[PDB]
């Protein structure tokens, strides 16, 4: 979980925590991520291709 | 490590209230304190102890709580009447004695509500009443004492009662007749007799002989007298009769205290 | 030279402790071992008590 | 489950009279509860416990059985006296305390015959007896306490008793000495003093240090103080020496009470 | 099989002498019966418990031995007065109640001096001690009780004792305040509230509820109200505050006893 | 219910020193040893030896690495 560099070089200290070795060893913990990149390119692309733009919608019917 | 608490305040005490103790969910309880004060433990009636809105345990009056802590021969103390979910007297054949004892102490996990109502008598000078909880780590309900009330009609003569409540997978730990002319009493399952009409007065030295104490009024059939809980009466699913056979001296009604036994269940007795 | 710093642990449970109480708890049945026969009570004999005794103590 | 019993009618009690106390065989008897009125415990004499027509234990009289029971500090009543087979004092070391306890019950599986007999004085008022067992699953009679009587002259001065019986395998619980001017007293075995010259007092507060009373005119000498059963003196076949050294202060006849204990055997002890 | 021994005459008992009573090494100590006369237990001022010179326990007056059997409800005698290193009080959880009486003897292996020190007042009248051993075979120190005084002031309302030694990997049994004007008392370990600000009346209920006796002018905070060693405060190293809030009514000082437990160490506690 | 623990005989080993030995061959033996002392009694390098020997009620040793 905490991956093997941190965790051998965590190892390695069999006990105590002192210094920076500590410091981040304490606070340590994995990572996710957030960004724009093909989502938000496609989604501009249909834009494009509706420009100027034709009128689309659904709600009507024999319902 | 135990822990000593101070329950919150008990909500309008007075008299001719009704009132209960609501206990958090999330620990044990093994024993809770309750102080009273203004009011006599007779004039606090239907005690009732609710797990999730069902009955465990039941008391016509506080008496019968002061009544049952005196049998086992507990610190008695005048303005204060305790509940022992926990059972001292507990000893263990396979298991230490602390376990077996811890064993009956009221767990609350996966609980939604823990109660104890009662009704303060109309009669009350000033009723004040306070709880203080040992408590410990949570626990499940697990297995606990059911104190169930029966009224029976007691002739001059020879009574039965055959027509107690046996819950499969329960136990019987000790039957009390409270009537003030019971000679003796004789005890059966499946024509098989358990107890020999046993007078009264032979009945309650081998009670002492246990160190418990003989409560006036009463033909205690004490079936845990060595603290072994596997001495105790195991409603088995194929009991066909579970007998009793009292010589009464007197034309009354007889109120029949059953302590059960057995691990809680959110459907069960 | 060493120290601890910072842990984490169940609450209300048996620590370390309780492993060396049952070593007490082995150390009286090895003592009533030698109770229940003869030969053991015939060991214990042998054991004076006076002022003085070999103390030894060292790390290793 | 156990079972309360009232035992079968005791024949021909009147004074003078040899009466006995027949158990059925088959289950195991771990308390028998004598009732006794119109006559003195002191006044049935010779109570002699015997399986298959062998003496097991004896009592001068039913009086020294009421000693026995008191200096446990069991329940005592007047108009009662019961046969504790199963020791309540029993501790257990690598087993529970009920089993260590239950371990002395008079199991009478394989017996031929169970008897408890005795002699009713003359001058007995108008004797009346009965017998109530309170039994358990049958066992064999196993690990029993077979309590011995001894008669020796005591001096002013010393006197030093090694000729007490020394059945191989078998233990010993307890020594006491009843005599009324006995100072101190000295236990060794082999050379080796187990117990140094106790002066009475002495001996008497570490007695009642353990929960025991002091028994009037008598010097006990307990080797299970603290209920542990391998406290107790083990008679191997490789002692050489087992001796009594008592400082008297009186020139008396001194009934000496050795409690023995082991397993049962047709052909034993 | 234990051996009572005639402990070898102290020397120089009188008046404003210092004495000590000198152990030999090898066996083990379970009980020490210490006789005296021409005395008071409040005239043998300073009793110390040394193991290799170390302190081990510690008594202001020997009548503080006194009053630490009382409050177990142990055999208390006028004229004699005990040591119990083994506390008859234990029952175990995962082992026999022996066991866990029996593993706090004062084992002497591997020990170069056992001695019990103490300084007898000048106004003793005719101080007269003698001593008797109950032993068993020899074990290291091991597992010992560690009686610890302690003085601090009090005030008239609040007063918070959080500078209580804290040795690592040592237990709490218990803690004595020992004053006249103690109301209520509340005890806590990291801001958890282990007991709650308990009245006075309400934690003497609950020491009584387990057999104990309450001491005067002291307010006792038992660990080990149901003899479980595990129940009792475990100094843990990460434990950042041990506190003590005590609510007085008086402006005194209070001799504070705290009843420590652990493996003794040569450089230990 | 409950699971009971093993109650068993363990190291337990019971050592008889048996000594057997001819009462008229110990006469001898003490005899010969009496010689062996006679032998040193004889010499200045026997006194010598035996001055070397005292005795103490205990020893004591202590250390740390
Ligand atoms: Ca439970
Ligand atoms: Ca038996
Ligand atoms: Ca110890």
């Amino acid at each position: 979980d905490a991956l093997q560099d941190d965790f051998i070089a965590y190892d390695d200290r069999i006990k105590a925590w002192l210094g920076t070795h500590d410091r981040h060893k304490d606070f340590l913990a994995e990572i996710l991520d957030h960004e724009r990149r093909v989502k938000p390119v496609y989604r501009k692309l249909i834009g494009n291709i509706i420009d100027a733009s034709t009128i689309r919608a659904a709600s009507g019917v024999e319902l | 490590m135990r822990s000593f608490l101070n329950l919150n305040s008990i909500p309008n005490v007075a008299a001719g209230n009704s009132c209960s103790i609501k206990l958090p969910i999330g620990q044990t309880y093994e024993v809770i304190d309750l102080r009273y004060s203004g009011v006599t433990p007779s004039q606090i009636k239907n005690v009732r102890v609710e797990l999730d809105g069902r009955l465990l345990s039941t008391y016509k009056t506080l008496n019968d709580l002061i009544l049952e802590n005196t049998r086992h021969k507990r610190k008695i103390k005048a303005g204060v009447v305790s509940f022992h979910f926990v059972r001292p007297e507990m000893k263990g054949v396979n298991v230490t004695d602390l376990v077996q004892q811890r064993m009956f102490a009221l767990g609350t996990v996966g609980l939604t509500t823990c109660e104890i109502k009662f009704d303060i008598d109309e009669a009350a000078a000033g009723p004040k009443l306070s709880a203080i909880a040992q408590k410990s780590v949570g626990t499940a309900p697990s297995w606990l004492t059911m104190r169930r009330n029966f009224f029976k009609q007691l002739n001059n003569g020879t009574t039965e009662i055959a027509d107690l409540p046996r819950p499969v997978g329960y136990r019987i730990a000790a039957i009390h007749i409270k009537a003030a002319g019971v000679d003796a009493v004789e005890f059966q399952i499946d024509g098989t007799k358990w107890r020999d009409l046993l007078k009264k007065a032979d009945n309650d030295y081998i009670l002492e002989q246990y160190g418990k104490a003989v409560l006036d009024n009463t033909y205690t059939i004490d079936f845990m007298l060595e603290g072994d809980v596997y001495q105790s009466v195991l409603l088995d699913q194929m009991i066909q009769d579970l007998r009793l056979k009292i010589d009464s001296t007197m034309d009354e009604q007889a109120e029949i205290i059953v302590e059960y036994m057995g691990v809680w269940s959110r459907n069960g007795f | 030279t060493s120290v601890p710093t910072n842990q984490s642990v169940w609450g209300n449970v048996s620590t370390g402790l309780d492993a060396l109480i049952s070593g007490w708890a082995r150390v009286e049945q090895i003592k009533a071992a030698k109770a229940s026969t003869g030969q053991g009570r015939v060991e214990q004999a042998m054991t004076p008590e006076l002022d003085n005794g070999a103390a030894v103590v060292v790390e290793a």
